[PDB]
């Protein structure tokens, strides 16, 4: 499964 | 042995008209699983393995909202990166984020690992601790000024060693008839002269999995690298992987040549003589 | 920006036999940017309905993609990929040998 929320932003 | 599951995104900005181009695409070990892609119809992570089809609908739903939700986030990163090196509207721009696990044979986290890419350079890194971060400029430098305010290495690392490893083990699980499965290269060799006093010896390996392998010439048993073509490891298209080594001889001395297989399926060495 | 020029191997699924189905693929890897133009071709015309893998990298960011169609081989057809790329002085075609 991916990240939930996903990276965080740059 | 050891497993992993893999997690690889790439953005492509369209400075023509609306969002970048986004595609997901998961993997455990050498099989892809799961794919998003922005040019597709469907705008839902899909299926590419028949062990995950499984999962029920609301794991689609997530999956399809979450990955859409890390598209987001490149479109915006991709339009602060722009900031950041001080380029123009004009130009296509690529940010590629690779993440995952590795557990053991057992099941248990072996390590961890996220990189993230822009332009095809590296760009900023989580370090082998999980706790820090490498930043390659000035650039990737105010990334992780704000990741490191905003605890972001806390966040992966909870994942990769939570859900990553507890999902990798669900997988390995539901798919263990063909992801726990070694299948042995298949060898065979071919000749093919030159001139009327050199040619070729070339020996194959198909049909195996996982990808690792090893191919080897020998010259009256002593390791030959000279005069020698390995092509990189390829996908035959069905799970099943190919490699070929060659070596060029005099004509008359191919039985001096001995090519030599390694790989995970093989409980012993492989060796094969003209 | 940095361009990396692709790799391309071109082969079939299986141990190639005449009159045998089979599937012809050609793979690209090594590549950078992203945009790429592959096309299996049939004595020299383009075969349409071609599929692709999704596209994936190599831990040097690298991009990688498996282009492929369902074929049965023959004596006389002569079978090719031709790849383009910001990276190549001009359209490269590598032709389909049986024994590579």
């Amino acid at each position: 499964r991916v990240l939930v929320n996903g990276t965080f932003l740059k | 042995g050891s497993h992993s599951m893999r997690y690889f995104y790439t953005s492509v900005s369209r400075p023509g008209r609306g969002e970048p181009r986004f595609i997901a695409v998961g993997y455990v070990d050498d099989t892809q699983f799961v794919r998003f892609d922005s040019d597709a119809a469907s705008q839902r992570m899909e299926p590419r393995a028949p062990w995950i089809e499984q999962e029920g609908p609301e794991y689609w739903d997530q999956e399809t909202r979450n990955v859409k939700a890390q598209s987001q986030t490149d479109r915006v990163d991709l339009g602060t990166l722009r900031g950041y090196y001080n380029q123009s509207e004009d130009g296509s721009h690529t940010i590629q984020i690779m993440y995952g696990c590795d557990v053991g044979p057992d099941g248990r986290f072996l390590r961890g690992y996220r990189q993230d890419a822009y332009d095809g350079k590296d760009y900023i890194a989580l370090n082998e601790d999980l706790r820090s971060w490498t930043a390659a400029d000035m650039a990737a430098q105010i990334t992780k000024r704000k990741w490191e305010a905003a605890h972001a290495a806390e966040q992966q690392r909870a994942y990769l060693e939570g859900r990553c490893v507890e999902w990798l083990r669900r997988y390995l699980e539901n798919g263990k008839e063909t992801l726990q499965r070694t299948d042995p290269p298949k060898t065979h060799m071919t000749h093919h002269p030159i001139s009327d006093h050199e040619a070729t010896l070339r020996c194959w390996a198909l049909g195996f999995y996982p990808a690792e392998i090893t191919l080897t010439w020998q010259r009256d048993g002593e390791d030959q690298t000279q005069d020698t073509e390995l092509v990189e490891t390829r996908p035959a298209g069905d799970g099943t992987f190919q490699k070929w080594a060659a070596v060029v001889v005099p004509s008359g001395e191919e039985q001096r040549y001995t090519c030599h297989v390694q790989h995970e399926g093989l409980p012993k060495p492989l060796t094969l003589r003209w | 920006m940095i361009q990396r020029t692709p790799k391309i191997q071109v082969y079939s699924r299986h141990p190639a036999e005449n009159g045998k189905s089979n599937f012809l693929n050609c793979y690209v890897s090594g590549f950078h940017p992203s945009d790429i133009e592959v096309d299996l071709l049939k004595n020299g015309e383009r075969i349409e309905k071609v599929e692709h893998s999704d596209l994936s990298f190599s831990k040097d960011w690298s991009f990688y993609l498996l282009y492929y169609t369902e074929f049965t081989p023959t004596e006389k057809d002569e079978y090719a990929c031709r790849v383009n790329h910001v990276t190549l002085s001009q359209p490269k075609i590598v032709k389909w040998d049986r024994d590579m």
